[PDB]
């Protein structure tokens, strides 16, 4: 359900509780940790970021190489994060190599 | 190493494969016979009007002119013609 | 040991060197050859050119033609063979005409096969291809004529 | 005399060809 | 404000054994392209017209007949490999002309000292119709 | 040489930058997006007209189009 | 068990079934009543 | 290094959760749909193995279980065959009395007036006269009852359960490891002498104990039930030695090494059996004995695990020389690593045999009583003919899918290779001018001789009465052919074939079985045609194959796939520059080529070979003699052919054939129907979905999976896939109507 989310930061580290059905990007809205979008949509590399522990249902992802939903990278956007989850975000260049 | 901006068509491949730059082989009485008489022909004006006008001659004069061995189109026909499935 | 190399060992020319391109008999024949004696009078190498082919356009239309067994008619199908040289030296003229202009140089290439500098070939001209042009012409009708001369029974009429 | 054994050559072959020659050198003419 | 680098001929070549895609008559007459990098080492890798080639290490120089051709080989070059790429165009007189990367940069990060080219100020749908520039040259997407 | 337009409901993705196989188009500063960013086309006498950078553009309409227009030998992708 | 049931009402076999069904009723129908051209009866 | 058997317990466990969830094999699939393009993605991918996944483990497991599931499918088509044979059919009749019951195994229910396809076959039967030929099989192999039909039935439908199962087996509970499947020099030893040796002795042995003495008492007149039954053959020997004297000693000369005394049933002899118009047996038994004796040695040069034996790296890097650089040293890393190099020259020579086999099985007829029956013939030439055509442009679609996903000259790399991708310009051009060559000297022959004869100028044609185009060559090499039995060929009596020559002429029925096939100017013209044709289709498809990775005119075409639409409208247009489009367009004209293949020989063999022949020796051929005479021009091909000929099936309604005058013209629809895919785009078509849906939601109901037009490339398939069906479907009305009509 609404398990505990966790994310590395230049801001810091921070943590909001959100349910298992909405994508991380709406729910780092809700509580107000700035994170940076452009599209919204999963078809560009600006909500990049990797994974600590845990792993993020990416079935609505796209745009993607065939290994970056394999050795880590994901997109905020469209992402439900079904465990607990501690993640990174500001993580597009390093993805962008 | 084949890049040198002063010399480009080295670079980009300005070469001559089969040219000889060899001396003539015709010695000149045959020469001297050939660009004596074949000269009048050497105008593209002059060759390119007379060779349409006197080609086109050549073609009316033997066009209006040709005899009956030649073409089955002058001989005309030689028989009686059929009548058509009511008409004729 | 291997056969082909690249052209002058440039291997970013689009081309490649061969017995077939690059042979010391296909060398010296090709270089032999009136299109490729580049320090000769244009109407020379163009007279050369107009004797054989009119010579060699004579067999065909005769051994061919509409005519070939009516010969109260078969041998006089030179008439075509010199038509066919009238109309391609017309041809001739017409892409000389569009390709050239007297006031600018000859685009053949300057350098030869070593990177020496050579004297444009001027059969690239304006000038001179209307020479070459004349010199064709001469001989192709002419070349028509001469085999049209041999009549004499030798081995196929 | 006859008068089509002047007229369908010339039509046929030298209206052709000087009209081929023609647009042929004014088409690839630079102005 | 990022000096472009000089083209240094004597630059060597891969080793290449020749083919039947490299330049042709546009090269001599119009233009041709001309990429060079870095290489940390020998390696093998697919020339973007034909076979295969070995680039030495240290620079590497190639002349290509596209812009097309240079740029997917520096993709190729960039992305698969860690390389540093820079391609200009050489006309027939004898001028180099740097290419890419323009500034210095590579166009898809963002640098503080380029103008916009080509950007209207509103959304696609409020382009005029055609009838309203009908008989003067523009078009109604200039504006 | 063809035409490209950038229009202003751009998000600043960069993925049409990032298509371009003849490197017409750019990034550069703006203020109208959360990215602070727009896309300019300065080289378009390079451009062959592949529309490839349309087919990577996520705004509904487009905000990256491509209008054909008179062809030269850089556009028509000619290596003779 | 349940993923068969599942399974079986995918489209294709769904669609199938029901036409060879359709077909049986429609060619006993014939075999009984051939050769009509118009509604006998009222 | 050694040899041996290497498995994997349990990989992938027996559910039914995965057919629940359609699309389980590709993780976008899987995702569900929103528009209908899903449903033909699932489909379209659901085979492409090395796409599913990355580990070529994986790829080669799924592909040795995906083989025993069509083996098993093979299996279950040959039980259907073998019990339509024993229970709806007129063999024994037809075992009777061959020339005068014509075939028929398929009867059809009275449902609708139907039953009129239920033909008089002649027998006291009524039903569909087939024309595979399997009575014939089924004389050569000794069957006279229908118990042994039922027997064979039953027998393959165990096999096709066997097959099942196994291909259960391997995939789910032992799977075999990668190592297993990449030693090639074992499996090379075992196909060649285990598969093919093994096979061809076991089958020698049955026609020397079945097939010899059934077909001996059968040609003898003995009625086919009071006939021994095979096994009676193999208990009591005095019934063989009766009919082949041989037999008396025994395997005692094979030992002795007096194989002479064998010459009872093992021969030489050449040409045709003049009771049933097919191949001696006692040829074709030693045919099978020396074929045998053959592979058994040749699966034999191989090492595996034992020293002896050839290293086929060894012998690959010896080969090369001074033209060719380093070649062939790095090709079994290669055909090793992909499946899809091995799929393309698999593919290529398997089609290549096919055709070999439809000019073999015309030329010399193996079956007996198979020459006179006319339909049956066209029937296997024809069939065999079209697999051939369609399996070598297979070939080129996967050497193309080789070179876009598998070639990397990074890691394994082949200098013949690079060396043909780097002079492909020259390779090209000079087939390109070949082929443009090749076509205005054959079709533009046909052209000038239309007009002559048009023009009432026939002395100025290209023929056998004005000016003549003789093919000096195939009449040299035919006349030598001739001449060979007792010259270059002591050993033999009559020359292989009849229709090389040598005024020997075949009889059964009074029909012609074979006689010489004379060779003019219109078979010299026809020939070149044919040599065009195939020209043109190689230009395609290696076209095709050279420039899949990149181009001038698209320099990272490899980027894009092996399947794509274009790269949009701009270098001046792109579309069709994939190889996938080049398999696309190789389709057509593979099409035209087997066409032109199938009318040439229909119309000869009718023309000058078969016929019926008179007590006084008069042939009277099917069509007068007419293809030395109006095969010449286009007209007589359109009047003598065409017109000609299609009287039989539109003139079929209210008889038995009257299906196939249905399926003509079904045919001709299905053809027209596949233009309006081939000559549109989606465009248009998404635009008028558009308004359709409109209307659908005026009422509520419009549906939740989107619908869209098909894509760019599935326009394309559809289109070409009618078309072939469309085209072939036609021929195949026509020739079957004509064929079984006249007779
Ligand atoms: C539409 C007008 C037209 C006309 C009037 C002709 C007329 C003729 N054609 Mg022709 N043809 C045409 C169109 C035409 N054709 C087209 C469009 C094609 C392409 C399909 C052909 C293809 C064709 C072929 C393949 C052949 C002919 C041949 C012939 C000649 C056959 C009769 C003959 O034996 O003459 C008498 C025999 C002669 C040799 C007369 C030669 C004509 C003079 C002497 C040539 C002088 C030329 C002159 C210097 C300049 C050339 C033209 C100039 C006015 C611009 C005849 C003069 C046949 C032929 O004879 O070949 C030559 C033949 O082989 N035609
Ligand atoms: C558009 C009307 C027309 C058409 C379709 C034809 C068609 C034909 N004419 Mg005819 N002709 C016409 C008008 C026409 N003519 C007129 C008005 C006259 C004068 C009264 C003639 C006098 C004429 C003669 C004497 C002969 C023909 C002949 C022929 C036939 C041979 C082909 C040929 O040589 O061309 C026609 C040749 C000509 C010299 C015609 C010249 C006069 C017309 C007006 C030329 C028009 C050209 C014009 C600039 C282009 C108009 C544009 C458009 C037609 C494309 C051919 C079937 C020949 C024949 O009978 O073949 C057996 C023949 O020898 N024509
Ligand atoms: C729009 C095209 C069309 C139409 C209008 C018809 C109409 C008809 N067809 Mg036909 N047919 C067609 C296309 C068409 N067909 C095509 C394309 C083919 C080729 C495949 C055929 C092949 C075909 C055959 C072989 C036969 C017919 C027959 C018939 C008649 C059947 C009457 C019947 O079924 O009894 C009554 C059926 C019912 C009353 C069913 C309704 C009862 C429901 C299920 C119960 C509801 C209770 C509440 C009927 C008049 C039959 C016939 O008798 O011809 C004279 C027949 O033999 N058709
Ligand atoms: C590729 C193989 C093949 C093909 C093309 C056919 C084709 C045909 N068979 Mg046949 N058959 C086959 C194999 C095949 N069979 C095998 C292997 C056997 C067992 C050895 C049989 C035994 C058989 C019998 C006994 C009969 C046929 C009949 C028929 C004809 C009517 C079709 C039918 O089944 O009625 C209608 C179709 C159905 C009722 C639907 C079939 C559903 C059944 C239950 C099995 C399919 C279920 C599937 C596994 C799921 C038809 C032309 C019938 C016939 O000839 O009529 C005169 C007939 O009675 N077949
Ligand atoms: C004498 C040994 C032998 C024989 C007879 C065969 C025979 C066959 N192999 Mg095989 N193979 C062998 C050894 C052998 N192999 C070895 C040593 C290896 C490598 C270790 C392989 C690896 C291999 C692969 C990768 C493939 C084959 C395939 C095939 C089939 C090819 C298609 C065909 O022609 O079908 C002809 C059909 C018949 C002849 C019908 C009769 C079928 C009989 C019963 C086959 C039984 C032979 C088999 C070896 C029995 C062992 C099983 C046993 C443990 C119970 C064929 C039946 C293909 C395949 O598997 O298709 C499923 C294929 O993909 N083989
Ligand atoms: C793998 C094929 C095959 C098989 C299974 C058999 C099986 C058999 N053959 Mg044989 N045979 C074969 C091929 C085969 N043959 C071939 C190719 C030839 C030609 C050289 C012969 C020629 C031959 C002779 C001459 C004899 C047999 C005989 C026999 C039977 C003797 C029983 C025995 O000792 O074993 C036996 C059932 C003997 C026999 O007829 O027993 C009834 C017998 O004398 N065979
Ligand atoms: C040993 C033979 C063989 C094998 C094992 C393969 C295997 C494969 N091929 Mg291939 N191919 C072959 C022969 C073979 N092919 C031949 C002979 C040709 C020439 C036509 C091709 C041309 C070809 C192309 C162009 C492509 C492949 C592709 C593929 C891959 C995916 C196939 C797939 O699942 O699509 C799905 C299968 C279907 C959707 C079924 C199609 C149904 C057809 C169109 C209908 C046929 C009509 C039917 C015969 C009669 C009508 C019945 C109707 C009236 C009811 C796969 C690995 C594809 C690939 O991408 O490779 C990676 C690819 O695009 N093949
Ligand atoms: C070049 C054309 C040619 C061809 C295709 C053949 C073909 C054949 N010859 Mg032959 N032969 C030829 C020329 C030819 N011959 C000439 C010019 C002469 C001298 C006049 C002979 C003399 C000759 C004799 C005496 C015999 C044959 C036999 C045979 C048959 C058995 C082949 C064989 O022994 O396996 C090949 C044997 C090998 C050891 C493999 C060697 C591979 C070759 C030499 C390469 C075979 C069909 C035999 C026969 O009659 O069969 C019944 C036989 O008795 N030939
Ligand atoms: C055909 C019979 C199908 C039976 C079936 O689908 O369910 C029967 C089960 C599905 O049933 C499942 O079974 C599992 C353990 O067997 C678990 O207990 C699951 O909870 C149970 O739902 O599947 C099979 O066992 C059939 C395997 C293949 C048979 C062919
Ligand atoms: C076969 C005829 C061709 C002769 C090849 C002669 C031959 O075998 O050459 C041999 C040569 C390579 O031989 P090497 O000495 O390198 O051999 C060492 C290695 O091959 C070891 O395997 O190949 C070439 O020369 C390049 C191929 C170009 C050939 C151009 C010919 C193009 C078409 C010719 C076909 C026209 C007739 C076909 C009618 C069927
Ligand atoms: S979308 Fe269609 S018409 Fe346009 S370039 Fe692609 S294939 Fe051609
Ligand atoms: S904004 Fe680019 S992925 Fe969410």
């Amino acid at each position: 359900a609404s398990y505990k989310v966790k994310l590395v930061t230049p801001d810091g580290t921070q943590e909001f509780e959100c349910p298992s059905d909405v994508y991380i990007l709406d729910h780092a809205e809700e509580v107000g940790i700035d994170l940076p979008y452009s599209c919204r949509a999963g078809s560009c590399s600006s909500c990049a970021g990797k994974v600590v522990g845990g792993e993020v249902d990416q079935s609505d992802g796209s745009f993607l190489d065939d290994e970056q939903i394999e050795a880590g990278f994901v997109l905020t956007c469209v992402a439900y994060p079904t465990s607990d989850v501690v993640i990174e975000t500001h993580k597009e260049e390093d993805l962008t190599a | 190493v084949y890049f040198d901006l002063e010399d480009l068509g080295n670079t980009t491949g300005q070469w001559d494969l089969y040219g000889s730059d060899a001396p003539s082989p015709y010695n000149s009485l045959q020469s001297k016979f050939f660009e004596t008489f074949a000269a009048p022909f050497t105008k593209r004006g002059l060759l390119l009007k007379f060779l349409i006008l006197g080609g086109g001659s050549t073609l009316a004069y033997f066009s209006a002119t040709a005899s009956g061995d030649i073409l089955p189109i002058k001989k005309g026909p030689q028989l009686p013609p059929q009548l058509g499935p009511r008409l004729g | 040991y291997q056969v082909v190399q690249p052209i002058n060992g440039d291997p970013f020319i689009g081309s490649l060197e061969t017995p077939v391109t690059s042979s010391p008999l296909v060398a010296w024949y090709l270089s032999n050859l009136p299109g490729y004696r580049t320090a000769v009078n244009p109407l020379l190498r163009g007279i050369e050119v107009g004797l054989a082919h009119g010579f060699l356009l004579v067999g065909p239309f005769v051994k061919a033609g509409p005519l070939r067994n009516t010969e109260i008619a078969g041998q006089a199908g030179s008439l075509a063979a010199g038509g066919l040289v009238v109309i391609l030296s017309i041809c001739l003229t017409i892409y000389g005409i569009s390709s050239f202009n007297e006031g600018d140089p000859s685009t053949a290439p300057s350098l030869t096969l070593t990177g020496r500098k050579k004297q444009p070939d001027q059969l690239q001209t304006a000038d001179g291809w209307a020479k070459f042009t004349g010199g064709f012409f001469f001989g192709g009708i002419s070349g028509v004529i001469w085999a049209f001369f041999l009549l004499y029974v030798l081995d196929l009429p | 005399i006859n008068l089509p054994s002047l007229f369908v050559p010339l039509v046929g072959l030298l209206f052709p060809a000087v009209a081929m020659a023609s647009l042929f050198l004014h088409v690839e003419k630079r102005l | 404000g990022f000096t472009p680098p000089e083209l240094d001929p004597n630059t060597p070549s891969p080793i290449f054994g020749g083919s039947t895609g490299g330049l042709l008559r546009k090269a001599q007459v119009e233009e041709f392209y001309v990429i060079t990098w870095e290489s940390p080492k020998e390696q093998i890798f697919e020339m973007p017209t034909g076979g295969a080639a070995i680039m030495r290490e240290g620079p590497n120089l190639l002349k290509l007949a596209r812009k097309e051709q240079c740029l997917a080989l520096g993709t190729r070059l960039r992305s698969k490999y860690k390389i540093k790429y820079q391609f200009y165009r050489v006309f027939p007189s004898g001028e180099v002309q740097y290419l890419h990367p323009k500034d210095g940069v590579y166009p898809e990060k963002v640098n503080p000292g380029r103008q916009g080219v080509g950007v209207n100020f509103r959304s696609i749908g409020k382009n005029v119709s055609p009838i309203e520039v009908k008989f003067t040259g523009k078009q109604p997407y200039d504006l | 040489s063809h035409s490209v337009k950038i229009y202003d409901t751009c998000i600043g993705c960069t993925q049409c930058v990032r298509a371009c196989p003849t490197d017409v188009l750019e990034m550069i500063p703006w203020g109208g997006c959360k990215a602070k960013q727009i896309a300019s086309a300065p080289r378009t006498e390079d451009c062959v007209g592949c529309k490839r950078c349309e087919s990577a553009c996520p705004t509904d309409f487009l905000s990256v189009r491509v209008y054909l227009w008179h062809e030269t030998t850089r556009s028509m992708g000619l290596a003779y | 068990m349940r993923d068969l049931k599942t399974y079986l009402s995918v489209a294709p076999v769904a669609s199938t079934l029901w036409f060879a069904a359709l077909a049986g009723l429609l060619i006993e129908i014939n075999r009984f009543f051939p050769d009509a051209l118009t509604f006998p009866f009222f | 290094p050694e040899v041996k058997i290497l498995v994997d317990r349990d990989p992938i466990k027996t559910s039914f959760e995965q057919w629940a969830k359609p699309g389980h094999f590709s993780r976008t699939i899987a995702k569900g749909p929103d528009t209908t393009t899903w449903i033909w993605n699932l489909h379209a991918d659901a085979h492409d193995f090395d796409s599913h996944t990355s580990d070529l483990e994986e790829i080669s497991r799924k592909v040795f279980s995906a083989h025993f599931g069509q083996l098993s499918i093979i299996f279950l088509w040959l039980s259907g065959m073998y019990f339509h044979g024993a229970r709806f059919s007129n063999y024994e009749a037809w075992l009777n009395d061959p020339t005068h019951i014509r075939p028929s195994a398929q009867v059809v229910w009275p449902i609708v007036g139907q039953e009129i396809l239920n033909g008089d076959v002649g027998g006291g039967f009524r039903g569909i006269q087939i024309t595979s030929g399997f009575f014939q099989i089924w004389r050569a192999s000794g069957i006279t009852s229908e118990l042994q039909l039922y027997c064979t039935a039953i027998g393959a439908l165990v096999f096709a359960a066997l097959m099942l199962f196994a291909g259960w087996f391997h995939y789910h509970k032992a799977a075999p490891k990668l190592v297993w499947f990449q030693d090639v020099e074992s499996m090379l030893n075992h196909h060649l002498a285990g598969l093919l040796g093994l096979g061809s002795l076991s089958w020698a042995g049955h026609q020397v104990h079945v097939s010899l003495p059934i077909n001996q008492f059968l040609n003898a007149g003995v009625d086919p039930k009071e006939i021994p039954l095979p096994h009676e053959f193999i208990l009591n020997r005095d019934l063989l030695a009766q009919l082949y004297p041989s037999f008396a000693e025994g395997a005692t000369p094979f030992f002795t090494l007096n194989w002479s005394k064998y010459a009872d049933f093992l021969t030489f002899r050449g040409g045709l059996d003049p009771l049933t118009g097919g191949l001696w047996l006692t040829d074709i038994a030693h045919h099978h004995l020396a074929i045998a004796i053959l592979f058994l040695i040749a699966g034999h040069m191989y090492r595996t695990n034992w020293g002896i034996g050839h290293g086929i790296k060894d012998i690959l890097e010896a080969h090369k020389g001074p033209f060719t650089g380093q070649g062939h040293k790095g090709l079994y890393e290669i055909l090793t690593t992909s499946w899809h190099a091995q799929l393309s020259i698999n593919l290529a020579m398997l089609g290549s045999l096919t055709i070999i086999v439809a000019h073999h099985m015309y030329a010399m007829p193996p079956y007996p009583y198979l020459a006179t029956d006319y339909g049956t013939q066209l029937s296997l030439f024809t069939h065999h003919m079209w697999i051939g055509g369609f399996l070598i442009v297979g070939a080129a679609a996967h050497a193309a899918i080789f070179m876009v996903r598998d070639y990397d000259p990074t890691t394994r790399y082949n200098d013949l290779l690079d060396r043909v991708l780097r002079h492909r310009d020259a390779i090209i051009s000079h087939l390109n001018w070949v082929c443009i060559f090749l076509g205005f000297h054959s079709f533009g022959l046909y052209i000038h001789n239309d007009t002559m004869s048009a023009l009432g100028r026939p002395q100025d044609m290209f023929s056998d009465t004005a000016i003549q185009l003789q093919p000096v060559f195939a009449q040299w090499i035919q006349n030598t052919h001739a001449l060979a039995p007792g010259t270059t060929a002591p050993g033999a009596t009559t020359s292989t074939s009849l229709t090389w020559g040598g005024g020997d002429l075949v009889s059964v029925g009074g029909k012609v079985a074979l006689l010489p096939i004379p060779l003019g100017t219109a078979d010299f013209l026809v020939h070149h045609i044919h040599a065009f044709t195939i020209h043109v289709t190689v230009l395609i498809l290696l076209k095709g194959v050279l420039f899949a990775r990149s181009s001038r005119l698209i320099p990272d075409k490899a980027n894009l796939g092996f399947r794509f639409p274009c790269d949009g409208p701009g270098r001046g247009g792109t579309c069709q520059v994939s190889a996938w489009d080049h398999v696309f367009l190789g389709l057509f004209w593979m099409y035209n080529a087997i066409s032109v293949v199938i009318f040439h020989f229909s119309w000869k063999m009718q023309s000058d070979v078969w016929g019926s022949i008179n007590d006084q020796g008069v042939v009277t051929h099917i069509t007068g003699g007419n293809f030395a005479q109006s095969s010449i021009t286009i007209n007589g091909w359109l009047r003598d052919f065409l017109w000609a000929q299609a009287s039989q099936v539109i003139q079929s309604y209210g008889s038995s054939l009257s299906a196939y005058g249905l399926f003509f013209l079904g045919a001709h629809f299905v053809w027209a129907f596949s233009l309006m895919f081939l000559f549109s785009g989606r465009g248009y078509w998404q635009e008028l979905i558009e308004s359709i849906v409109w209307a659908h939601n005026k009422l509520k109901v419009a549906p939740a999976t989107q619908p869209r037009a098909l894509s760019i490339v599935q326009g394309r398939a559809v289109g070409v896939t009618h078309y072939l069906l469309g085209g072939i479907a036609t021929t195949w009305a026509f020739f079957l109507a004509r064929i079984i009509a006249v007779g």
